RNA sequence: GUGAACAGCCUCUAGUUGAUAGAAUAAUGUAGAUAAGGGAAGUCGGCAAAAUAGAUCCGUAACUUCGGGAUAAGGAUUGGC
RNA sequence: UGUACAACGGGGUAUUGUAAGCAGUAGAGUAGCCUUGUUGUUACGAUCUGCUGAGAUUAAGCCUUUGUUGUCUGAUUUGU
């Protein structure tokens, strides 16, 4: 069983879901599904799209550079199968994977911070400059205390 | 699904793709083939006139110079800029072979991408000449 | 029993599959029954400004979700419906998401 | 070919593709490999010494720990003249301008 | 299966109906081929008679050396380009339809395939495998 | 207003808002559509539908009463700023 | 008179592809009031970038619900 990423959507490619095409050249375009298949007849272009992964590891979202990510690469040299392996690699892939979203929370936070200073920034302008506005608001919480009176 | 994407793009009207061009520009030996090919009977300009970034055969050498000059042609040129997005770029975005990713755009960057540039460069100069 | 409350009212899953040249006069009718559902009377009174507030994007393009205020009423003498009736008004919000049945007072 | 006949034959005999091959211990030589774990299947994943290359990503933990570099929480607003109590006004005074 | 296919074929989708015109993949000279009735096929009331990937047709020539034209002769289909089922979750289809040509002992007559031959097709014949340069 | 145009589509002045209505959305119809792979194997017969279509530049065969054929065929192109 | 029923709302799944609004030292270029420039700037300027996988839709034959507000004795007929 292979989990193999689309080529268009780098999302998981479970057993039993998508299309592959085969190119004359011989190697093989896995889909996610069909929406990325066919965007993919009509000649677009991944790094123009936005809701897909390579817009976002290259328009300097989502962290594409990372000490984690490099674990899980593909190996051609077959392991013989020691079960002492198998029982570390259950374990470590509960490892990664957290060290992954403690780093990519972390992340979001370096490319979201100082958005409440443009927060209030934006209020002082709606604010200040409304000024007949403001004398309206005055007589509406005056107008609410006298009805509890 | 619709009547105009029908139309252009079903399996028997394919074009020839993205990947396959940036390798016949990317190499001194390929573009001399297609450049020089054996005239065939079964080709619209009779195998010759052959435009190498757009997949296309064009009827004269008329047609060239008017091709060139054009906006369709302006978009092959601009769309062959950068890294030709094979499958690794696909895979490395889902956090899966960076170091067989990250060393092909480094190789882009030093080798394949100033040799592609200096191929082009001589299109230009050689299209000019005979036209 | 004179009682006054608010409603919205979604209109995206009762005019599901409408003809276009009916789904505006649709919408009258599915008011008028779900101001009977509420306040159980059977003769509801639309005023005119709700009538602009549905076929204000013409006869197609009816809103999803509208923001009601609805009056149950004393009725005169001498009428053979009741003495009750319904006066089904709207009210003009920014936008009717995520606002729930509030009862208003009476002055 | 014998071993097959006596016990069935060429259409209904099962070999066991394993219990021929050579491990270092013959007692877990009918295990399962469980190829899959929640995302990102296992043969990407395992290698030799896997633990020990887990030692110098468990470094960067403490080296990015003490830093304050995973640093979520973070409660009060600090501008010019302004305080808690002003802030929260001007952020209720332009929620109602919208309105 | 025939005479020549060993083992048995599964069922797969039926892209190429009678008349049908599809390249020619081989270096015999042939450069498409034009089916007239595909084998093993069934018998049924207005149907026609449909092959898929690792079918026998007996197919003629269009295009091609004039030694070769005019004479019908079995052809061995390699590509499909119509949607079919592999029994591991995926669907798959190629580019274009295309087949070899051979004899009825499933002989090849050619000396190399172009292009990518299909799977299905690589285990139902075995010497279109000897001579198969790309498998899938 | 778009446009070569009194074409077609949209609006101002002026005029109508008349043609039995309500509720449901089975079959078969009438009117209009879209279809993977193959591409006339359908059929008496390519009937019907699809495809082509405006404009600019290039290019244009046999044949002939020299006037035609000719928009012959076949190609490159078309937004916004 | 409650594991009640319904109308809205809140979560979960999905669908498209980045809302309005401001802002920018992005922007082929052209003019100007000129403090005659040593990014001369404010204007105009297709588009691009940032707030923004944001925004919009979500059962009409999807899932779920400790919230809000309601409703819960109408009519007919039947016996060996």
């Amino acid at each position: 069983m292979r989990i193999y990423q689309c080529h268009f959507c780098s999302s998981p490619c479970y057993p039993g879901h998508g299309i592959m095409f085969v190119r004359n050249d011989a190697k093989e375009f896995r889909f996610c599904r069909s929406k990325c298949h066919k965007a993919f007849k009509q000649r677009r272009n991944p790094r123009k799209l936005k809701w897909t992964k390579a817009f976002r590891k290259a328009a300097g979202k989502e962290l594409a550079v990372d000490s984690t990510l490099t674990f899980a690469q593909r190996r051609n040299v077959p392991v013989r199968y020691n079960r002492e392996l198998v029982a570390t690699t259950l374990k470590a892939m509960a490892r990664i994977e957290e060290i992954r979203q403690k780093r990519e929370r972390a992340f979001y936070k370096n490319r979201m911070r100082g958005n409440k200073e443009k927060d209030f920034l934006r209020d002082k302008k709606l604010v200040e400059s409304n000024p007949e506005l403001l004398r309206i608001r005055e007589v509406e919480i005056a107008r609410k205390l006298a009805k509890e009176q | 699904m619709g009547r105009y994407s029908v139309k252009r793009y079903k399996t028997k009207r394919r074009t020839r793709d993205l990947d396959l061009i940036y390798n016949d520009l990317s190499t001194k030996e390929s573009v001399q083939k297609l450049l020089n090919q054996p005239l065939d009977e079964t080709k619209p300009g009779l195998g010759q006139h052959y435009c190498i970034h757009c997949a296309k055969y064009m009827e004269t050498a008329i047609a060239l110079k008017t091709h060139l000059k054009g906006k369709v042609h302006k978009r092959r040129v601009k769309e062959l800029r950068g890294v030709p997005y094979t499958q690794e770029v696909s895979d490395a975005a889902a956090g899966y072979n960076l170091n067989k990713f990250l060393n092909r755009v480094q190789e882009i960057t030093q080798s394949v991408g100033p040799e592609k540039e200096s191929n082009e460069a001589l299109l230009k100069e050689h299209l000019d000449s005979t036209l | 029993d004179v009682v006054t409350r608010e409603y919205t009212i979604n209109l995206h899953k009762r005019l599901h599959g409408v003809s276009f040249k009916k789904r505006a006069p649709r919408a009258v009718k599915e008011i008028k029954k779900f101001a009977k559902l509420h306040m159980g009377t059977d003769d509801v009174r639309l005023a005119p400004e709700l009538n602009q507030a549905i076929w204000k994007r013409g006869v197609k393009g009816v809103e999803y979700r509208l923001r009601l205020r609805i009056s149950r009423k004393r009725n005169e003498e001498e009428d053979a419906k009741n003495p009750l009736f319904s006066y089904v008004e709207p009210v003009l919000v920014a936008s009717a998401k995520g606002l729930q049945t509030v009862v208003v007072e009476e002055d | 070919r014998d071993i097959e006949a006596e016990n069935g034959g060429a259409g209904v005999f099962n070999v066991n593709l394993k219990d021929k091959y050579l491990l270092e211990d013959d007692e877990w030589k009918n295990d399962i490999m469980p190829e899959i774990l929640d995302g990102k299947n296992v043969y990407d994943f395992l290698d030799p010494e896997i633990a020990a290359k887990l030692q110098a990503l468990e470094e960067e933990e403490e080296k990015l720990e003490n830093e304050g570099f995973y640093n979520s929480d973070d409660e009060e607003e600090i501008y010019d003249g302004f305080e808690a109590s002003e802030v929260d006004d001007i952020k209720e005074k332009a929620a109602w301008i919208r309105n | 299966s025939g005479n020549g296919a060993q083992g048995t074929k599964f069922r797969i989708s039926l892209g190429l109906p009678v008349g049908a015109i599809m390249n020619c993949a081989d270096n015999s000279g042939a450069r498409n081929l034009y089916i007239i009735a595909v084998k093993g096929s069934g018998s049924r009331l207005n149907r026609l008679p449909a092959a898929s990937l690792g079918d026998m047709v007996m197919a003629t020539v269009k295009k091609g050396k004039p030694e070769l034209r005019k004479k019908v002769m079995p052809a061995i289909v390699v590509r499909q380009a119509k949607s079919w089922r592999r029994r591991d979750g995926v669907f798959l289809y190629f580019e274009d339809n295309a087949g070899v040509i051979a004899n009825p002992k499933g002989e090849m007559k050619g000396s190399a395939i172009t292009g990518p031959v299909g799977k299905e097709c690589a285990d139902l014949w075995p010497r279109v495998a000897s001579n198969s340069g790309v498998v899938v």
